[PDB]
RNA sequence: GGGGCCUGACUGCGAGGCCUGCAAGCCGAGCAGGGGCGAAAGCCGGGCCUAGUGAACCGGUGGUCCCGUGUGGAAGGGCCA
RNA sequence: CUGGUGUUGGCUCUUGGUCGCGCCUGCGUAGGAUAGGUGGGAGCCUGUGAACCCCCGCCUCCGGGUGGGGGG
């Protein structure tokens, strides 16, 4: 569990697949891909209870960094 | 972005200046730096707070002023010195004014105050427009005499 | 002077009403004799495709409506006797462009209308004098058309650049009557609208008196 | 093979048979509304025939005003073509 | 490999479109056009009360103006 984001959870799930559209605008569609993948944000530097660094990602970030809920800057 | 100013935006007007210096942008440069804060219910408050405080200061002194204001405006400037038949031998410097007025009538008023072309020397009844507080002061009656 | 006078009497950004505007038109044209009031405005369409061409007539004339008859011979005769008034040919066309305009209504015999639309298009198309077909004024029955003129129709037909216009209020005809026909035109044209035409119909709508001030109005009141 | 006007080279239908393991495919008097040819008896539901061809779905578009996921609407759909 | 977006903040230099407004502005050969054109005709008989007609010089082929001088 070393990839997440401290404030909340955001790694995982994510199943993509492509097709060849062209539908509600006269005639149906068609199905293709069948794949799974990653998907996330971004981490950075701050500190908790005597050093630590943090990590977390974008969102939460803008947040908890702006402030702090279980450690600080 | 609720840019809570603590100086510049131009040069330093740390007054009522919350600008939209947007996101991580303003965010990090500006306040990481250390030149203000984000709204923070705590600081929206802050600002309204210390501003209030200065307001008390201002109106307030307006008052200290006014009290000393009408009282003195009413009274009479009584000053005794030496001379001949028109102008004292040692010139009147309102410095001397203060020394005296405070010394004998009791109130405490500056020096840099008043309005004076310069030292006067032709006795008694001559009055001085004397600045006192930044928008109101007292033009008053001054009398001096050679107690002879 | 004559016009700074007028220029301060109306405004630089407001859409008044038909009766009201009227009161101002008269307010403005004290001028010599009387200054005929008309309506002039913009048709959101396009003229480069005969399909939108908004033309025909809208609803005073009479056994009083002096008429000219544009023809080449047999039709000079026919217009004549039928009951024209000023009959002639491309010659009558050139005189009208030169400095002649007496006829009230003008008819043309489908063998000179090219002449009628191009020499005097800009001579007849203001007050309405450019022989208008499915608008009783053009036809091998020039005599027939001149005979019918009377009833009380005053036409309209979009100019190549998009503005339509004509007489909607004598500067003297009661501000009520001014509102009356201004409105009626709102109707006739408004409807006249061309089929394949979208966007927003009545762009800029103004009333005035040829030479002078032009007030923009809301042909919905 | 020509001329005359005309267009049923129509909808709603068809009793009853051909060929048929399937769906097809094919045929038709008469009946109704509505025409057309003649004076009329009557023919005319494409063509002298037997080839000029095709599921079911999946979608479009010109009517329907049946369904419309709280009811009033409409997306959307059912049927006609 | 590649357009938009995210933490990728400041400073200044710059050319493009667009609608809006503000005044510009021409050629289908005396009936196919006058300063384009459609609504006109060049004023249906015309407009600040300074250049009014006659007269030089100044601004993107010019009127907008032009300084007037001049003025029945």
């Amino acid at each position: 569990m070393q990839k997440d984001l401290h404030p909340k959870a955001v790694p995982c799930k994510i199943i993509y697949q492509g097709q060849v559209v062209m539908e509600t605008m006269s005639t149906r569609p068609e199905i293709h891909v069948d794949v799974w993948s990653g998907v996330h944000p971004f981490w950075t530097g701050e500190e908790r209870f005597l050093d630590t660094e943090g990590r977390v990602d974008k969102f939460n970030k803008r947040f908890g960094d702006s402030y702090r809920r279980g450690s600080k800057k | 972005m609720k840019v809570i100013f603590l100086k510049d935006v131009k040069g330093k007007g740390k007054k009522g200046e919350i600008k939209n210096v947007a996101d991580g942008y303003a965010n990090n440069f500006l306040f990481k730096q250390g030149l203000a804060i984000e709204a923070t219910p705590a600081n929206l408050k802050a600002l309204e707070a210390q501003k209030q405080k200065e307001q008390r200061q201002a109106a307030e002194e307006l008052a200290n002023a006014k009290k000393l204001k009408e009282q003195l405006e009413k009274l009479t400037v009584t000053i005794p010195a030496k001379a001949g038949e028109g102008r004292l031998f040692g010139s009147i410097t309102s410095k001397q004014i203060a020394e005296s007025l405070q010394a004998q009538h009791g109130l405490k008023l500056d020096k840099r105050k008043i309005e004076l072309a310069d030292a006067i020397r032709a006795l008694g009844y001559t009055n001085v427009p004397v600045k006192l507080h930044p928008e109101v002061t007292a033009t008053l009656k001054v009398h001096v005499t050679e107690q002879k | 002077k004559r016009y700074r006078a007028l220029l301060e009497k109306v405004d630089p950004n407001k859409i008044y009403t038909i009766d009201e505007a009227a009161h101002l038109v008269k307010e403005l044209a004290t001028a010599k004799f009387d200054e005929t009031v008309e309506v002039h405005a913009k048709l959101g369409i396009d003229p480069r495709r005969s399909d939108q061409n908004v033309r025909g007539t809208v609803s005073g004339l009479g056994k009083q409506v002096r008429v000219l008859a544009i023809a080449k011979g047999e039709k000079i005769k026919e217009a004549e006797e039928a009951g024209a008034d000023y009959v002639g040919g491309e010659e009558i066309i050139q005189k009208i462009l030169d400095g002649w305009m007496d006829f009230d209504a003008v008819v043309a015999t489908p063998d000179v209308m090219g002449a009628v639309g191009s020499k005097l298009g800009r001579i007849l198309g203001p007050r309405g004098l450019l022989p208008n077909p499915k608008a009783g004024t053009v036809g091998f029955n020039i005599g027939e058309i001149i005979r019918e003129i009377k009833a009380g129709r005053i036409e309209f037909r979009n100019d190549k650049t998009g503005a339509i216009h004509a007489p909607v209020g004598k500067a003297s005809f009661p501000p009520e009557k001014l509102a009356d026909n201004i409105r009626a035109f709102i109707r006739a044209l408004e409807a006249h609208k061309p089929e394949g035409a979208k966007g927003t119909f009545l762009r800029s709508v103004y009333v005035t008196t040829t030479m002078g001030p032009s007030v923009r109005i809301n042909p919905h009141s």
